[PDB]
């Protein structure tokens, strides 16, 4: 077959962890640094 | 909806709270009455010390003058806005920069006016509005060359985008400074409206009405003031911003307008402007059209605070504090000139 | 007896516990850091006082590390699917909890460092919030300790 | 919107692939290969149960942190000019944190229902074990997502109440009611989770 | 007997009924609350009246809960695939109808609360519109019940 | 002699009929809602008159409900795959036709209530346009019935 | 004898003919109503004449309805898979051609009503464009019939 | 002999030939209509003369219709998988070539009608460019017909 | 993650230190708190790889 029970379990685990990693990386990439400093 | 609730406070929540706290310090009606009851500018400072202003004027010389009070108010507003800007991130930073473009447009007009009349550019900086300071050195030591000044604006000033409405530096010596200023302001207002619309969400909702009213009042007052001048209708219509609620057939009718009666007829189609025109008796002793537009602008800025997760709060606060500074200066003028009768002409806020 | 892939999930749990927590901590250590850099120009004396957010972000990472180690030391060759997925659940719990807690700590610290620069009285207030955010990550760790030792 | 573009592209590509794959399976008389039974059955109940517990705790913590920072940014921004806020509005934060607490509790209430099988054949694993796994996963999803939404909602309401408090002290006491309502949702989720795993028994 | 996996769809039905209804209620409460808080500074005497939309949003959650409870009480490990699909459909119906009703209630409540801050006469109008949105959630509940009891 | 998963599609008809329609209705009741609020500040006397859009949006929801209930009463344990497909088709038809009609009603109602504050004569025009939008949903219902009562 | 999944494609053809045509008509009606509301502020007398876009949008929906009903009348228990493919192709053709025609009618009608507020002579031109933007749907209908009645 | 699923690709070819060509023509018509609405305000007497781009988009739609009807008349129950693929390829070729030609026609017509409001001499140029876009669709038709008659 | 943290913190610190030199030490501390994150990963990696 295209998939097997071990492959299916691994793919679902990796999919959940890829969702979590994408959330974390999206929030990290949104980090911005100030372009000015107080006089 | 854009769901600004979920992510707005990530970068701008602290500044949202801070600007709302600053807005909480704008003089209320009771404070305005207290200041109205003063007898001398010293008493005005005394009654003003109990408000959020505090000791901003204690250092200055005892023989106070209206110019000193105005300068101190402008300095305080500039300091507060600069502090907010320095702590702002990319989107809100661009928004605050757009706010400052409004004063940069007047400052650049001052620079070109001085340069064409051959006065040192370095000697014009003191008269420029602080919020639109040209800290860039490319537009300094220009040697009184209009072409060099135009190149400096294009290279090292955010107004380069708005100066493409013109066609060349020769326009600086060709078009009247007022026409240049109004064309620059039209371009700036259109860019600001596009930016706010792109931001979308509560920002667009709470900011597009204010820019729309700005465009409409610009159109109305450019039509009304240009009736007796050489400004032709074809050239006049170029100064009408396209953001307003008059864009379809309204701005065209204003361009064809040839009298204040026709402007009133054009405004009649819009009840919100119909009321402003009706209340603007314009005869001595009652509110003029500009005062009615100021009241409506203050109302819109105040309503901008009923939304929460948006950048329009910063523009609203800046405009409200500008109006508050003008009100305080007006009260000081009425005190100094002993013209108590008109002391109520200030536009109250909150 | 047990499938030869049974050890995958648990391993990923361990790695997740280290990765996401670190990401959380990183975000905190970034955001607070930015805030400190913005504050310290006008109020240098508050740098040490205002370094608390970063420390808390670091604490989050430690939690993840703990769980990761706790899972990395319990991975046996014949690790059953039950234990493997228990460790995966513990890893997901601790990692995502640390990620969220690090985001909250970063944002709250970036706001509160500047606020304490403006109003000193806010310092304690900021702390009173940060700890809350921090324990969110802790809660995840707690569940991990419940799971990986079920 | 580059990252948004990437997410939209992945979503569109995945679902176009799914549509075409379903069309091919249905039309080529290969539906018997699309055994959803085989997927739900061979997949170990332990995966479902442990994902359920992990989500029950992690999504609750995510909602708690979301609300905490949403309302803490506003609290610490408003308190620059009205520091009293820091004293009074911690209740908002408390509510957010309460969400997370429910999470761990439900995690426990779910983690107590786990037990190995010593079986691999679906007939051997049985309806009881498969339903236990599915119900633990569903209870985890319910509690985690209800807590996530409740925490975010309470954070938004708390930020609003903190901004209102900075300008008028006598408003928070009347706005907290909204938070209370926003909190109820959390409880509801917990209740439903408790009802989903009431009769769950692995072994 | 019935399939081993039959209870999956009923479980997902209960989970959807609660999750999506909670999403709708949470959005309604958040939007209404952030409108009410911002209004209160201008019109402090309206808060109580303006709490009506929030209550309506809360009711949506209740609907979900109700249906969820049903699905969580009629769901055994050996239910026929037909009943499991019925419970999944009831859960999806109530959950997503409550989600839509919660979005509508949030939008309408925020707008109407601000308008009432600016125009008291709008209050009654707002209520009507809110009811028209609230009824949507009710509709879902009806269908859900019809599916879950069948 | 029919698949036990045949009812699934039929259920996803009922569910869909009540979900999508609701969503559509919600959008209507949302957008028009906002519009009314925005126009209620200056022209309070038009609040009740300008509630037609919401009502029309509400009717859209009813359409879905009807079909949903109909489908929810046509479901049976031994439902053939053919009847199940018919019910799924009817549910999708009514739900998505109501969704499109709700989008159109929301946009048209918002625009019309905002305009009528400025141009009274537009009212009747708005109604006509709204009717047209409503008709779209009606069409779906018709098709749904034809599919759901074969 | 024949596959049991053919009725799925038949009902998908019917529901597509209805749903996509309804979405196109809804977009056309929404855009045309927005344009009419914007136009009528200064030129009230054109509120009725400017309703032709909406009508021309409604016609598109009718096309879809026609095909949908046809399919919903041609469906039976034992339609050959080829007949189901014919019905699905007819439904997709009519629905998506009507969707494109509705987009075109909405854009053209909005632009034409806005322009006619300033230039009466544009009206006739606008009508022609709408016809050219409406025959597209007609074309789809034709093809659908050629597929549906085959 | 031939697989029962062969006609699927043929019906998809017909549906594509109609749908994508209609989408292209609709885009062309919409862009040209917006351009004419913008143009007609200042230069009304160019409206009739400026309707050409819409006509060219209609011709693209007619190409699509021709290929769609050809495929829908050569589609039989015992259609060889090879002939079904031929018809699918013809449909895709004509549909997407017409889509590209419609995009080009829309953009070119909008630009040309807007410019001709200011420069009469541009008119002829526009026509030329439009023809150079039109042939694109023609090319598609050519290929489609070949594949349809192969 | 540690590289992201070090980038943000180090850039902000080097730009601020041009204004307030006293921030330098501060920056370093924060950088260390970021650096250890990577170190933590390394530790776990070893504990896994050398298992
Ligand atoms: C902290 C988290 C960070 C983010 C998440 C990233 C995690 C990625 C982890 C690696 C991928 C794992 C995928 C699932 C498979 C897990 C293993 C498993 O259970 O298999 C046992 C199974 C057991 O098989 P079985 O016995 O069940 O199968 C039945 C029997 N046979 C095989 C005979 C039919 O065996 C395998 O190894 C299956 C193959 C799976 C391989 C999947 C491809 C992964 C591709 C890697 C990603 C792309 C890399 C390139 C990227 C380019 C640069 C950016
Ligand atoms: C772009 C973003 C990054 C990607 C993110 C999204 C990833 C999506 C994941 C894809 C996995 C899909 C499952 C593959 C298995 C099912 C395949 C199938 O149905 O065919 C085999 C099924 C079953 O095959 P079978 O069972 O007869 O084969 C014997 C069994 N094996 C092969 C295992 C020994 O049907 C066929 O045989 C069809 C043959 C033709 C292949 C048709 C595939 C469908 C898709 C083709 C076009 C691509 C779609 C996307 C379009 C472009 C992008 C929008
Ligand atoms: C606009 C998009 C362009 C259209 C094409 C999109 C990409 C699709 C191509 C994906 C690659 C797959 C190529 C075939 C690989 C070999 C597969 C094989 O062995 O087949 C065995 C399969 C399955 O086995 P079988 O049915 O042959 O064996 C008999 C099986 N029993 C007894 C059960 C019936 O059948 C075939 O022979 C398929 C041959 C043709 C497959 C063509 C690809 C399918 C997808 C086409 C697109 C679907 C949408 C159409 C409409 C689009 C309009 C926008
Ligand atoms: C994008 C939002 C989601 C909606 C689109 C995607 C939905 C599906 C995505 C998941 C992956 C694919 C699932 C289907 C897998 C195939 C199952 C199978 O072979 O068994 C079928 C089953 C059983 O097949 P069977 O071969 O066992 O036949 C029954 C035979 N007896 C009774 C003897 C056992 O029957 C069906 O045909 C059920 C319908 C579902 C399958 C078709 C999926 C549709 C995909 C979307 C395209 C719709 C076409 C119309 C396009 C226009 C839409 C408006
Ligand atoms: C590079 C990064 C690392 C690697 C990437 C990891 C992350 C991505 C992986 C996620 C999964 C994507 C692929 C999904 C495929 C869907 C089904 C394919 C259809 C198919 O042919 O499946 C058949 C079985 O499927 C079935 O039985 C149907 C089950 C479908 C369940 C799908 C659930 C998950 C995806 C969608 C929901 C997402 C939300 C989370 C739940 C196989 O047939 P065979 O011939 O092998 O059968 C042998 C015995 N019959
Ligand atoms: C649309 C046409 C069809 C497309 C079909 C193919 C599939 C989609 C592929 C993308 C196609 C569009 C191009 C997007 C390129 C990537 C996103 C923009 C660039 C980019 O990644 O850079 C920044 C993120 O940094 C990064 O480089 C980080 C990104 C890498 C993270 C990888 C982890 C995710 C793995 C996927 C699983 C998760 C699934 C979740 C649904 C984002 O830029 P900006 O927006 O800040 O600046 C504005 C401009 N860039
Ligand atoms: C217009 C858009 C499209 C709408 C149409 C619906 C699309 C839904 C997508 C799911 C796939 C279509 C559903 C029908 C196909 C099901 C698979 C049938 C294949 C088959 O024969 O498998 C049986 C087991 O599957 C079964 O009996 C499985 C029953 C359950 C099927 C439905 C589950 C789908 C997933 C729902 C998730 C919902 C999540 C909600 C949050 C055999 O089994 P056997 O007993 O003969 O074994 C004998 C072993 N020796
Ligand atoms: C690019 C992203 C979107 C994913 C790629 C699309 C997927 C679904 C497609 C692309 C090519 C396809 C393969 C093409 C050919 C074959 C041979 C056939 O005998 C079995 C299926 C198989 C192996 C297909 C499976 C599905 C497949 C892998
Ligand atoms: C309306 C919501 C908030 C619930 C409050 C009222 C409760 C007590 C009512 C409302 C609808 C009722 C359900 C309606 C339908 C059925 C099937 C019927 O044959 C017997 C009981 C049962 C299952 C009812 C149980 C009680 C019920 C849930
Ligand atoms: C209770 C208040 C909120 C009024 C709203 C009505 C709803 C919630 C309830 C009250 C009575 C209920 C009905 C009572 C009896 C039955 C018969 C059963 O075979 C299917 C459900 C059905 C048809 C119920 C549907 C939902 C229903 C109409
Ligand atoms: C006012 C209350 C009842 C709700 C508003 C919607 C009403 C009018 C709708 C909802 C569900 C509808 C029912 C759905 C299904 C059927 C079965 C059909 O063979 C006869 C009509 C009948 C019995 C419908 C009558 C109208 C109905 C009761
Ligand atoms: C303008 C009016 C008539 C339309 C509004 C009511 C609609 C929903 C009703 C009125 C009469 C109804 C038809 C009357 C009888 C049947 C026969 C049945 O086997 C299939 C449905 C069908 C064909 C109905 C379709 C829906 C229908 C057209
Ligand atoms: C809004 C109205 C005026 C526009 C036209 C819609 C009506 C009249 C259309 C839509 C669906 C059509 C039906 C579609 C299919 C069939 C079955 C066919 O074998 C004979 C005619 C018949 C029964 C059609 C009669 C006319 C019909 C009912
Ligand atoms: C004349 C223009 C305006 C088209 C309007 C009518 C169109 C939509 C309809 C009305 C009746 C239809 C015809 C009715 C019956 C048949 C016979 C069938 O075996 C193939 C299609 C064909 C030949 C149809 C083609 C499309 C058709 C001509
Ligand atoms: C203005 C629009 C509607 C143009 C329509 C396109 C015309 C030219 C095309 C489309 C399909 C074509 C038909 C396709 C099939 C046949 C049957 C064949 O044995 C002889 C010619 C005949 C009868 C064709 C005549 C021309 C035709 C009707
Ligand atoms: C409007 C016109 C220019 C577009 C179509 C181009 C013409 C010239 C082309 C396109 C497809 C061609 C046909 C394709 C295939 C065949 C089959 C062959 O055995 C005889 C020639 C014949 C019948 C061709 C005749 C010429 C043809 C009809």
């Amino acid at each position: 077959g295209f998939f097997s029970p071990g492959i299916w379990m691994g793919l679902l685990t990796t999919l959940f962890m890829l969702f979590i990693f994408t959330y974390g990386l999206h929030m990290i990439l949104s980090l911005k640094t100030m372009d000015r400093f107080d006089d | 909806s854009f769901f600004p609730e979920l992510y707005f406070n990530v970068d701008n929540g602290y500044l949202e709270g801070l600007v709302r706290g600053l807005k909480a310090g704008v003089l209320s009606q009771a404070d305005y009455l207290n200041l109205v009851q003063c007898e001398t500018l010293e008493d005005l400072k005394l009654h003003l010390q109990s408000t959020d202003y505090g000791n901003f004027l204690a250092n200055e010389a005892s023989p106070l003058t209206v110019s000193v009070i105005d300068d101190k108010l402008k300095e305080k507003m500039v300091v507060e806005f600069r502090h907010m800007r320095n702590h702002a991130y990319e989107p809100l930073a661009s928004f605050l920069d757009f706010i400052t473009y409004s004063y940069m447009i007047d400052n650049v007009i001052l620079l070109i006016t001085g340069t064409l009349h051959q006065r040192s550019i370095a000697e014009l900086v003191p008269k420029c509005h602080p919020l639109g300071s040209f800290e860039q050195m490319e537009a300094v030591n220009i040697a009184q060359t209009p072409a060099e000044l135009y190149n400096a604006i294009l290279v090292d000033t955010p107004l380069a985008a708005f100066f493409q409405d013109c066609i060349s530096e020769q326009d600086l010596d060709e078009m009247n400074i007022e026409i240049i200023r109004n064309t620059l302001y039209k371009a700036y207002l259109e860019s600001f409206y596009k930016f706010c619309t792109l931001l979308g969400g509560t920002t667009a909702d709470a900011m597009c009405p204010i820019l729309e009213f700005e465009a409409d009042r610009r159109a109305f007052i450019i039509t009304i003031n240009s009736f007796g001048t050489e400004l032709s209708k074809e050239d006049r219509a170029k100064l009408f911003p396209h953001c307003g609620r008059l864009y379809p057939e309204g701005l065209a009718q204003l361009a064809r307008a040839d009298d204040y009666e026709q402007v009133k007829n054009v405004a009649d189609y819009y009840p919100e402007y119909k009321l402003l025109f009706e209340g603007a008796g314009s005869n001595p002793g009652d509110k003029t059209l500009e005062d009615r537009f100021f009241e409506h602008e203050v109302k819109l800025n105040k309503l901008a605070f009923l939304n929460q997760f948006h950048f329009g709060v910063f523009y609203a606060f800046v405009k409200l504090k500008e109006q508050e500074c003008r009100n305080i200066v007006w009260i000081a003028e009425c005190i100094a000139q002993r013209h108590r009768a008109k002391i109520d002409n200030y536009i109250p806020i909150f | 007896n047990n499938p030869e892939y049974s050890s995958f999930f648990g391993v990923m749990g361990a790695s997740s516990a280290m990765v996401f927590s670190a990401m959380g901590a990183a975000y905190g250590t970034a955001k607070s850091g930015t805030g400190i850099a913005a504050m310290s120009v006008m109020r240098p004396e508050l740098i040490m006082k205002s370094i608390i957010p970063v420390v808390m972000a670091g604490i989050i990472a430690i939690y993840g590390l703990v769980v990761a180690v706790l899972i990395a030391n319990s991975l046996t060759d014949g690790i059953t699917l039950y234990r493997s997925f228990l460790q995966l659940g513990a890893g997901l719990s601790v990692g995502l909890s640390g990620l969220a807690a690090g985001f909250a700590i970063g944002i709250v610290g970036d706001a509160g460092v500047r606020g304490t620069a403006q109003q000193p009285r806010l310092f304690v207030g900021m702390i009173l919030i940060l700890i809350f955010a921090e324990v969110l990550g802790l809660y995840g760790l707690i569940v991990a300790l419940i799971l990986s030792t079920k | 919107t580059g990252l948004e573009l990437l997410y939209l592209g992945i979503f569109v590509a995945f679902w176009a692939c799914m549509i075409v794959v379903g069309i091919c399976y249905t039309i080529f008389d290969l539906g018997f290969r699309f055994d959803v039974a085989w997927f739900l059955t061979e997949t170990s109940p332990f995966m479902w149960s442990n994902l359920g517990i992990g989500l029950a705790i992690s999504l609750s913590v995510v909602g708690a942190a979301w609300g905490i920072y949403i309302t803490g940014s506003s609290i610490i921004g408003g308190g620059v000019k009205a520091p009293r806020i820091k004293t009074k509005n911690l209740v908002s934060i408390i509510f957010c944190e309460a969400v997370a607490i429910y999470g761990i509790i439900m995690a426990i209430v779910i983690s107590n229902m786990a037990e190995p099988f010593s079986a691999t054949d679906p007939k051997a694993i049985g309806h009881r074990n498969y339903h236990a796994g599915y119900s633990m996963f569903g209870a985890g999803l319910t509690v985690g997502l209800s807590n996530l939404f409740c925490g975010v909602c309470v954070g938004i309401v708390g930020s609003g109440a903190a901004l209102a408090d900075a300008q008028n002290p006598s408003l928070f006491v009347k706005i907290l009611i909204v938070e209370i309502f926003g909190s109820a949702i959390g409880l509801f989720g917990v209740i439903v989770a408790i009802l989903q795993t009431s009769r769950v028994k692995m072994g």
